[PDB]
């Protein structure tokens, strides 16, 4: 009977044992791999916002493109072109179909 | 022996089923002068960075020295006049494309204690089954028919590749793994694979429960007020 | 007794093709509601993730 027992009990404790060193290099992977930036992982929600939808077409964002890179070209003042961005702000608080839109 | 193939964006992981449609109309009369063979393959390569059609019919050093040649299954054409069916059977690394020679150097040197080295492929699968437990991929009949306990896996590398396959990262990085000759670090590095889309995978469900939860705070919210304005 | 039987199934063809106009019409309506509302969940995410 105590043979048996401690044998048990050692089973569990090395098995433990190559688990928990194993673990711990998984865990140290983990964090050579966190050390990854945190840009890559907003880049991904980034990338997220741009491939929810298929195409740019019936969207006020295709309106909002043009005109931006418009206002990329003619060099807009910084008083006008923050107002133009504020109101586009709100142009994208309108809706696509609104009357005022 | 034979001229490089327009892959046109589709990889062959090893053992797993794919396929190829090939946009190309030239590549069906080698497909057609092939059949006369008693034994037909094919090989499957990878593409290098800045992917173009014109450059593997223009130039030959475009391609990568990796080939996967393997025997063909089936030709069909239902929809279209070029659907060959693919996989990955032997994999080789041709010295110089340029100058086709080729050599079966597949390597899989081991320590002669395999006792500990199976401790990685339990993480591999444990950590793989995270992934499709909470970022549902494929299914899961592959997994109970294919099980570590069956002792049916003859070719651990080759099972280790399976389950690295299902990351999604460019294919550089799989060619980056491919260039890895120990195996450990090739399989560190694949462990490192299934982490970094587990870390996307993860942002992304908390993302959802976010905004879904957001949307109940809204709702519920007016729940209470559509009470209220009832009462009142 | 066949003619009866003829006309008889005419008739349950003839609802057939209505009902299932009926239902066809109610899952369009229904499916353009759940792609407007799906697509605010896709919109939605794009504004919380902006």
């Amino acid at each position: 009977i105590p043979k048996r027992l401690y044998k048990a009990l050692s089973l569990l404790k090395k098995e433990f044992e190559l688990s928990k060193l194993q673990q711990r290099l998984g865990r140290e992977v983990e964090e050579k791999i966190k050390q990854t930036h945190r840009k890559y992982l907003l880049q991904e929600q980034l990338k997220i916002i741009k491939k929810e939808l298929g195409l740019e077409k019936d969207d006020k964002d295709a309106i909002e493109e043009k005109f931006r890179e418009r206002l990329k070209e003619l060099v807009v003042p910084k008083h006008v072109m923050d107002v133009v961005d504020e109101e586009l702000s709100k142009l994208g608080l309108l809706d696509n179909h609104s009357s005022e839109f | 022996h034979l001229p490089l193939i327009a892959i046109t964006r589709n990889p062959v992981f090893p053992r797993f089923i794919k396929i190829i449609e090939v946009k190309n109309k030239k590549l069906v009369e080698l497909l057609r002068r092939k059949v006369r063979l008693a034994q037909p393959y094919v090989g499957v390569f990878l593409k290098r960075d800045d992917s173009n059609e014109s450059d593997v019919v223009e130039s030959l050093d475009e391609i990568y020295h990796t080939g996967t040649f393997a025997q063909i299954h089936e030709m069909q054409d239902l929809g279209d006049k070029l659907r060959m069916i693919v996989m990955g059977h032997r994999r080789v690394h041709i010295s110089r494309q340029l100058e086709m020679v080729e050599v079966e150097n597949v390597v899989h040197e081991d320590f002669q204690v395999t006792e500990e080295v199976k401790a990685l492929t339990a993480e591999i699968v444990k950590t793989i089954r995270d992934i499709i437990a909470l970022n549902p991929l494929y299914r899961e009949s592959v997994l109970q028919m294919m099980q570590a306990g069956q002792r049916v896996v003859d070719n651990p590398i080759y099972l280790s590749d399976m389950g690295a396959a299902l990351t999604g990262a460019e294919s550089h990085e799989l060619q980056d793994v491919l260039e890895e000759t120990n195996i450990p670090k090739r399989l560190y590095k694949a462990l490192s694979l299934l982490k970094k889309e587990f870390e996307l995978s993860k942002l992304q469900q908390r993302l959802g429960r976010e905004v879904e939860e957001k949307i109940k705070q809204t709702h519920r919210k007016y729940l209470l007020q559509e009470q209220l304005k009832i009462i009142k």
